DNA sequence: CGCGCGCCGCAGACTGTCT
DNA sequence: AGACAGTCTGCGGCGCGA
């Protein structure tokens, strides 16, 4: 109805916040702050007015409406947890049942077979045999009433499929037979996501309304270890501060139980039959393994009992608990194209590495000569190798065609006489000697003959070895790379030899020219450039595109090796995790009627889900941690296997509706500093860069910097991203490293002269310093995060370390705030999907991003809901602190991606194999501000 | 140039000095030598293993060299098209299948200028043709799959796989296809073509009814599109032989002059020989080893019938130019301790190894060379 | 008779039932052979190569073009072989006793009044000293007769006879006794300097080879066998109430047949694929009889696999998911045996080796 | 930068041999 | 009973991602 801007683009209309606290009349401070060093003048480009009828609010006020939503979400689960918290726990049974299905043990150890554990609350654990690792092997559970065990068909010996449909254990009963909690169940466990991966009903597309709690998540939120803190904790089994050792523990169950419960130490199996054992040995040692698993389950139950009140008091707001429950429900659907993608990626990796392997084995074989004439001694590359040799240690006319050739067998048995020589002699060397005749350096590169995975030639020869550079590699004029203590110079961060060969290859004592030919056998080499940390593998790729770096055979061999290494590095690192992902393929009966009735439903095709097995709070900032899914490469053409995200494809009749928060960390820091400075949203200069900032003009955060080299795309952005977080002086010298690498004292003087985003003694920040709020939060010891409250850790709290690991503490604020944002988004999305019939409650777990598996017929509606959350969430960040209003620029997501697969942008093809049309995946056509025409009620349009 | 004289010294390219780039590429060469024949047989066997044997639905078919009115054949595709209907019964109408064949095809060669060849000067080329009947919906998927598979096969057994390349192309009718080339020293030469005919030939040769040509790709029955994958092996042999040789490098100082062919398609694997010692009691051992290796299936150069011995070092060069993986020497010391020498292709280092279990060593060397 | 109908139905001979006939099969004027016939031809050619070329170290492969380059499709591989005799002389170090072998297609006129019939033939030309020419002729005749009788179920049908043409001094010819009568399947000829120095006129100083010094003139022995007639003879030998068609284990186109009985789950297809890969990695050809529509019948399946001359029928049932036992049915003894999965590959390899040895 | 998760090459210290 | 092969096992070095 009105612009309602107040000199900045502010969110149009106010529906839930109400009208009060109009202005503090302290605008002059922000005015002459923005006047200083320019930046006051602004176009102030308007945005289209948005008029939306929000759903009714039960709370009647923000920060109470969300409290009511979280309470209504987590009431049954908190009730179940409280029921589990009471102590009515019987002792462990004397002997386990050893029977298929679920078996319950009440008093005196009597075992009764039961179809399903009829318990509202459970503490669950599954132990899995590494052989055929997809199947769950065995599992146990404990409730306040009785114990439960599950074996997974170990009495009968058979051959089983790799699909793993019915393999996972059943844990949910039918909705028609539920306790009067009621239809709500909570499962507690250490690394509970691993156990959730083995639950039969957790793979259905429809919602399961069962939630999970992770003991590692609660421990990490309460008391976790970050980076050196963890390693030092292992080192002691930090300077002038080690109190945190007594309140900190690693994420392992044993140390967690030692820290919290403090009972007798838990002991692990030296046999580790589940990890390094076969199935038969597990069958024989069934009782001991089940006893150990039950002991671990008891330990996790005790830890949960000791954790729940501490977690609740350190995280009072129910929104955090509800978001934690919701984050452990990620689905990540997939279809038959997942296996095809895995096979294609493996084949491509084998192709690329085989090409490079052959190219290297050729050089190795050609270099295996030069030993006959002792030519390696005069060689300028291979004279350092040992070149050892070890002993074995032991006419007559045509005469006719002849006949009676049947006696040929005589000579055959003559050959057998030499077989007899195996026994009559050879006993002086019974162990098979490995290539005595070849040089020792070539000897090392070949696989042992007894190896089942044996291939001809020096197959154990890849890049980044100490011999491959000597085979061909050469820099400038100087040929040698001794690497005895330090390699051949280079890299980013600093810190008999035939002289006749040195003269021939030309084209204290000191050196007239720093580069050029190497001189003398003294390996000190004057310490030029980085010495010890030079791999000579990757960083030199753009430095190699000139005469400074040249390979032996050809000018394109070295570049080809570097390019192929870059292509296959990611897959070499990640193929074990990616190919080992657990996939459960749903049968036709399990799929809903919508999927089978939908067109383009590929019959004779496999559909399933890959539960990410993600730790909800694996990082001390409560951030979700998963090695593969959360940390995976975006689709790229050069890198092999980068299309991992694109293979998360919704089933027929379903789609992924998600979004991405625009500069979540930067906006959070900006608004926090803005609130710390004044009460308006554009008061801080950094806030004005973040809010209403354009790269076209100087209003952008990175463009206004000095930019000594003069680049805004790369030079000015890495500088800004490094000054925040660490704010290191070596990071300042890295700019001198990049360009203008001269006059180092001048570089230091220039860096000192840069006061922007910097503070002096006259302590606290002055002028454009957002760090003041972060430092104030970092030294409070009360519930620290400004949004809804969350303490950092008893390990990293003040009075445990005085001034140590400060950077981790200050980044925890903006990082923990992002996690709270994610929790708020999840709570709002759950509320919106429950209040209005929007089927497809499932979500996909990503950091700074939330994707939801929805039906096509509500693809746009759900998107609108997301935008509504993106409003109501940011309003929370406004409701806390002094910012009563919210800017219009960040009020909504830039674009809501509706797609059939998971990718950063829907208008993007991976083209890793350069055939993106092999799988049916069209564009997404994201919607931004065009969804407001509809309403969230189903009976619309 | 030098490669050509090497090939002919060791009876690989063929006979007489008439062979050149144009005659070799056009198929007008007088014929391949015994080593050339062995290389062709090995390449055909590898192609058969990669295409026909390892695939359940691909079947062998035979196409007559001439067709009735007849002017011989220029491609093997027509025979596969004629056998489509007959072989549909064999696959019980499982539509996505194929017919593979290897045979000699005839092409006109135009020398031009003097001695106009016209229809004469027929050039013979060994063509391996796979005609793959596919559903229309997934025709492009199978096109890409076959292109990738054939490029892998050609890059397999390749000393420098980067020389092999692929390109896209469109027919005069607009039909998609791909062409694979090998980068010879003079330039890239075509060695294989994949074409997506799109079921035109089926209706052309069977215009009566379509109901008899229907094949099941699932619940429904459709008229298959045709994917013709036609590669030539003579140019394949030329490509592999040129790739095995060196260029035409800096501070090389190595002049071994060796044809580093792949172990799987090398013409001769191991060469037997006799060391310095008493005649007889060594010829019998060599004969027994020869019989063992032939019963295994490893081709062996006898080598122990020659009596020059070429000072023991020139014959190593002869075998290297002959593309022989191993040189087995049986000396008088074999009767005392059953140990023989192994020079081996590449890494010209003497290997002492017991005569026993050489069966296992050679079989494993041949089998494990295919994989990496 | 029923032989032609059975081979047509089971894709041994390609074409129509009425078009194949009998006389068109003896000549090359027939549509061709089915995939089973092609595989049988490949096996026969490979075994001929093993018995003739590799075993005899002197015999070398030769490459002869299908057409004469100047003045025509070739009618025999002998003339094609003789062009490279001089070049292959250097390879053998001019030692006179040595051979040149090739398997290739040859075209003949058949009295569209005149038709062109193409048949694949295996030809070896053996250059020897003239004095030992007759001894080598007898040696080759004996070895060829042994080779043809090795795979015969009734070796008495393979016989030999003496022709003694007016051109060559001595010669032999091998016959197979088809039901209608004897048919020539291989010819043996001894030729002197005739049509050897003709192709190389002038001084014979370049064409002669050394044998006990003295550089004696060569004498050629041409041995030419018809492989298509060979398969015809072997297929007629296999046949004999049941339509069994007992082909030799080394010559049968398909060794074993993979199939499924009760189809409880899809895992049967997985284990069948695994067994397929394992068998094919070792060189054993197996017909993928599984993945067939709903398992129409079992006894009819056995009859079909017999008519295709499959050595063994492998049936995978539900019990195979408990132990490795599968049903193995023998073509000859029509006996069924429970047999573990892991022992199938080695068992088949040893069976093939034992059949080859005897 | 500040962290989260992975891998792969190379020098030393046990057995574990063997003649 | 006095020299040299396998395993771990601890070091340094990658790569990759919000």
């Amino acid at each position: 109805l009105d612009i309602q801007m107040l000199s900045r683009g502010l969110h149009e209309q106010i529906f839930g916040q109400g009208g009060e606290m109009p202005g503090e009349a302290a605008v002059r401070r922000s005015v002459e702050h923005l006047q200083k060093h320019g930046l006051w003048g602004q176009p102030a480009v308007p945005l289209p007015d948005v008029e939306l009828r929000l759903p009714p609010l039960y709370g009647d006020n923000l920060d109470q409406h969300f409290r009511l939503l979280a309470q209504k979400q987590s009431l049954p689960y908190l009730e179940a947890a409280n029921l589990l918290l009471q102590a009515q726990l019987p002792p462990k049974p004397p002997a386990w049942a050893w029977a298929e299905g679920w078996t319950r043990y009440g008093p005196e150890g009597e075992a009764v077979p039961v179809a399903i554990p009829e318990e509202r609350a459970l503490v669950f654990d599954v132990e899995v045999c590494l052989a055929e690792g997809t199947c769950p092997t065995l599992a146990v559970a404990i409730s306040p009433s009785a114990w439960y065990s599950w074996c997974s068909q170990r009495l009968v010996e058979e051959r089983y499929s790799w699909t793993s449909q019915l393999s996972p254990a059943d844990l949910i009963p039918l909705e028609v037979p539920t306790g009067a909690d009621w239809q709500e169940q909570l499962v507690v466990g250490h690394n509970v996501s691993f156990d959730r991966a083995h639950i039969r009903e957790q793979y259905l597309i429809q919602g399961s309304r069962m939630r999970f709690l992770d003991t590692m998540s609660m421990h990490m939120a309460i008391s976790g270890l970050s980076s050196f803190q963890r390693s030092l904790w292992i080192a002691a089994k930090a300077i002038s501060s080690w109190d945190w050792l007594d309140i900190s523990s690693v994420n392992s169950l044993a140390e967690v139980h030692r820290l919290y419960v403090g009972g007798p130490p838990l002991e692990k199996e030296p046999r580790e039959l589940f990890v390094k054992g076969t199935m038969k040995d597990i069958r024989e040692n069934f009782q001991d393994l089940m006893q150990y698993c039950a002991q671990d389950v008891w330990a996790t139950h005790e830890v949960f009992q000791q954790q729940l009140p501490l977690f609740l008091e350190r995280c009072p707001h129910p929104v955090t608990l509800a978001g934690m429950l919701e984050m452990g429900v990620s689905y990540l659907p997939v279809n038959q194209n997942w296996e095809r993608y895995l096979a294609e990626a493996q084949g491509t990796y084998e192709e690329l590495q085989r090409e490079m392997k052959k190219s290297l084995m050729d050089l190795a074989n050609d270099a295996c000569q030069l030993l006959s004439g002792e030519r390696y001694k005069e060689d300028p590359w291979l004279w350092d190798l040992e070149w050892d040799l070890q002993e074995f240690k032991q006419d007559q006319e045509d005469l006719g065609p002849c006949s009676e050739e049947e006696e040929f067998q005589q000579d055959v048995m003559a050959r057998a006489c030499l077989q007899k020589l195996k026994g009559t002699t050879e006993l002086l060397p019974k162990r098979p000697q490995h290539l005595p005749g070849h040089p020792g350096w070539y000897r090392k590169l070949c696989p042992r003959l007894d190896d089942p995975a044996w291939t001809p030639g020096p197959s154990l020869l890849s890049l980044q070895m100490r011999v491959t550079p000597k085979l061909m590699a050469l820099t400038w004029d100087g040929f040698p790379l001794h690497y005895s203590e330090r390699h051949g110079w280079g890299y980013l961060v600093p810190g008999v030899c035939p002289y006749r060969a040195i003269e021939s290859l030309y084209r204290p004592y000191n050196d007239v020219d720093i580069p050029g030919c190497w001189f003398f056998k003294l390996p000190h080499k004057d310490g030029n450039s980085c010495n010890v940390g030079s791999p000579f593998a990757k960083d030199f790729l753009p430095k190699m595109e000139d005469g400074t770096l040249q390979a032996g055979p050809g000018g394109a061999s070295g570049p080809r090796a570097l390019e192929i290494n870059k292509m296959i590095s990611f897959w070499r690192n990640a193929h074990k995790r990616i190919s080992s992902q657990m996939v459960v393929w749903l049968p036709r009966s399990a799929l809903p009627r919508a999927v089978i009735r939908h067109p383009d439903y590929d019959e004779e095709g496999l559909y399933g889900a890959i539960l990410p097995q993600v730790v909800t709070a694996g990082t001390i900032t409560r951030r979700a941690v998963e090695p593969t899914w959360l940390t995976a490469s975006n689709a790229r053409p050069d890198r092999v296997g980068s299309e991992l995200k694109a293979m998360v494809q919704a089933p027929p009749g379903y789609t992924l509706v998600g979004a991405d928060v625009d500069s979540q960390e930067l906006w959070i820091a900006a608004v926090l500093g803005d609130a710390h400075f004044a009460g308006m949203h554009g008061c801080t200069a950094f806030g004005w860069m973040t809010l209403q900032g354009r790269k076209s003009r100087g209003t952008d955060l990175h463009s206004k910097t000095a930019t000594t080299v003069g680049i805004s795309r790369e030079h000015a952005k890495i500088f800004n991203y490094g000054r925040i977080y660490g704010a290191g002086q070596p990071f300042a010298e890295r700019l001198l490293m990049q360009f203008n690498h001269r006059l180092t004292q001048q570089e230091a003087a220039e860096k000192a002269q840069q006061m922007y985003a910097a503070t002096k003694g006259l302590k606290g920040g002055t002028e454009s310093e957002m760090f003041n709020k972060l430092e104030s939060i970092a030294t409070s010891d009360i519930p620290r995060t400004p949004v809804l409250g969350c303490c950092i850790s008893r390990a990293l709290e003040p009075s445990a370390v005085q001034e140590e690991f400060m950077t981790s503490r200050v980044n925890w604020v903006v990082q923990s705030s992002a996690v709270d944002y994610l929790h708020l988004m999840l709570v709002a999305m759950k509320w919106l999907f429950e209040e209005f019939a929007i089927d497809g409650r499932f979500c996909i777990s990503i950091h700074d991003e939330v994707r939801y598996l929805v039906r096509e017929e509500d693809r746009y509606r759900a998107a609108l809901a997301l935008q509504i959350t993106n409003l109501l969430t940011r309003c929370m960040f406004a409701y806390k602190l002094g910012l009563n209003d919210l800017p219009q620029s960040v009020a909504f997501f830039s674009a809501v991606d509706i797609d059939r697969c998971l990718r950063k942008e829907v208008t993007m093809d991976c083209k890793t194999p350069s055939n993106p049309t092999g799988m049916e995946r069209r564009y997404g056509i994201p919607q931004g501000e065009a969804l407001d025409i509809y309403q969230i009620i189903e009976l619309t349009k | 140039a030098l490669l050509e004289i090497c090939q002919r010294r060791h009876f690989l390219s063929g006979s007489k000095q008439q062979l050149s780039r144009d005659s070799l590429l056009s198929g007008c060469h007088p014929g391949f030598g015994p080593l050339g024949v062995e290389l062709r047989k090995n390449l055909a066997a590898e192609w058969w293993t990669s295409v026909v044997v390892f695939r359940e639905q691909v079947f062998p078919v035979d196409a007559l060299h001439h067709k009735p009115g007849g002017k011989l054949r220029e491609n093997l595709l027509h025979g596969a098209l004629e056998h489509y209907v007959n072989c549909l019964d064999l696959v019980n109408k499982r539509l996505p299948y194929g017919l593979a064949q290897i045979g000699v095809c005839f092409h006109p060669v135009f020398d031009t200028k003097q001695i106009r060849n016209g229809v004469k000067s027929i050039g013979e080329k060994t063509e391996a043709s796979l005609v793959w009947f596919t559903p229309p919906r997934t025709s492009n998927q199978w096109l890409d799959f076959w292109l990738r598979h054939r490029l892998q096969w050609w890059r397999k057994f390749a000393m420098s796989p980067s020389n092999f390349s692929s390109s896209d192309c469109q027919d005069e009718e607009g039909r998609k296809g791909n062409k694979l080339y090998y980068n010879f020293p003079w330039g890239k030469e075509l060695i294989e073509t994949l074409w997506n005919l799109g079921d035109h030939e089926l209706l052309h040769m069977y215009p009566g009814n379509v109901s008899k040509l229907h094949g099941r790709d699932g619940r429904k029955n459709v008229v298959p599109c045709v994917l013709s994958v036609n590669g030539d092996l003579d140019r394949g042999m030329l490509a592999y032989l040129y790739d095995s040789f060196q260029l035409t490098t800096r501070k090389k100082n190595l002049h071994r002059k060796v044809l580093k062919l792949h172990p799987c398609l090398a013409p001769i694997k191991v060469a037997l020989d006799v060391g310095r010692g008493p005649t007889l009691e060594l010829r019998q051992v060599c004969q027994g080893l020869f019989n063992e290796l032939l019963e295994n299936g490893i081709s062996v150069w006898p080598g122990y019938l020659e009596t020059m011995q070429s000072s023991l070092e020139q014959l190593y060069s002869k075998y290297d130019e002959m593309s022989i993986l191993f040189t087995v020497l049986v000396t008088e010391t074999t009767l005392e301790n059953g140990l023989i020498h192994l020079r081996s292709r590449d890494t010209t280092m003497k290997e002492m190894m017991h005569i026993s279990k050489l069966k296992d060593f050679l079989i494993k060397y041949i089998s494990s060379a295919k994989n990496v």
